């Protein structure tokens, strides 16, 4: 990111809500990046952390930000079975149709880790 | 299901050694970076620290810590590299460049401390002098392959085997055929796999500020079951 970006990611991958909270307060780019171009909201969809995820929205995250693997936040979500992320990610717009570079939604993960609750909603 | 796979829930610091013969050429790699198996990711960066890199960049990557890969949920009983931490494994393998010599690497990949370290041999034989390896004729990148992966009941361990290939600047492709054993270096109990493979994806870059012959390597690996209609 910058200085901040970089906490910002670090804090938001280790699950730190109340860091993640006063980094946002005190201006940090919510959508810092890193090499691979995972924003903070892409590691808080990936870790399960709803409290992180809807401070990162309610400060403007791009919900449909991709890494340069083509991964977007709902992929990551959709990966670990966060059924409540995925709730809240589609809610802010997540794009259902977006597809990483194997040409997969994440529906179609959903449906390749046999998670019936997550294909029922990603359709 | 391993207690190794506790040690990998979160960003995880990497060193990488490598001392190298090819056709008599002597050098030595050393890296460092990070790990997020999570989400099977590795950020990377490589230095030679004899000089000028006699062989080309790209055909170290695959020598160059698969405990970094993602393994969903519903596999984690087929993830053998982190269950053998963390007292770790050797991953030793033959190379093949068609039409070209070969490399030969031990590795072991273990913890120490915090850290996840790769120490590696390699041996290199029977290169052409102006072949595509020694004659530096490949592309500065890399494609994505697919990495089978079978137990091995006999050795407490895993087989795996491969292709890279790698662009060649005259538009044709090298292939590396990778044949590839692990073994656990602990006495503990370890996860041997139901037949499965690894989908590879990265990305090679250079550091502006770095003033020795170097590579930055962004990498990205998923673990994926045989679906119908493969084979």
């Amino acid at each position: 990111g910058s200085d901040l970006g970089k906490k910002l990611l670090e804090a938001a991958r280790a699950g730190q809500g109340d860091e993640v909270r006063i980094l946002m307060a005190n201006g940090a780019d919510v959508n810092a990046e890193d090499l691979h171009g995972s924003t903070p909201l892409h590691l808080a969809a990936l870790i399960g952390h709803l409290e992180i995820v809807e401070v990162l929205l309610k400060y403007g995250a791009d919900v449909n930000a991709s890494d340069m693997w083509g991964n977007t936040p709902l992929h990551l979500a959709a990966w670990s079975g966060h059924l409540e992320i995925v709730e809240v990610l589609l809610k802010n717009g997540a794009d259902v149709n977006a597809q990483d570079k194997f040409g997969k939604t994440a529906f179609d993960i959903s449906i390749d880790n046999g998670n019936e609750d997550l294909a029922e909603i990603l359709q | 299901v391993s207690k190794g796979e506790e040690l990998f829930t979160g960003v995880v610091p990497i060193l990488v050694e490598l001392d190298g013969d090819v056709n008599g050429h002597k050098f030595s790699v050393s890296g460092e970076g990070e790990g997020d198996a999570t989400y099977g990711k590795l950020t990377l960066k490589f230095i030679c620290t004899t000089g000028k890199l006699p062989v080309p960049w790209p055909t170290l990557v695959t020598t160059l810590v698969q405990c970094f890969s993602r393994y969903p949920d519903h596999m984690k009983q087929h993830d053998f590299f982190k269950s053998a931490m963390p007292e770790g494994y050797v991953q030793e393998r033959t190379i093949f460049f068609k039409d070209d010599g070969n490399y030969k690497t031990r590795a072991e990949v273990k913890f120490e401390g915090d850290t996840l370290v790769n120490r590696i041999e390699l041996k290199g034989i029977d290169f052409k002098e102006d072949g595509n390896i020694l004659g530096h004729k490949l592309e500065y990148n890399y494609n994505s392959h697919n990495v089978y992966i079978m137990a091995d009941k006999q050795k407490n361990g895993i087989k795996v085997n491969f292709k890279i290939r790698h662009n060649i600047e005259d538009g044709s492709v090298q292939l590396a055929d990778h044949y590839q054993q692990n073994t656990p270096i602990g006495d503990g109990p370890v996860l041997l796999p139901d037949n499965h493979y690894l989908s590879t994806q990265s990305a090679l870059s250079k550091d502006p500020n770095e003033k020795r012959d170097h590579m930055v390597l962004l990498e990205f690996v998923t673990a994926a079951g045989i679906t119908l209609g493969m084979d």
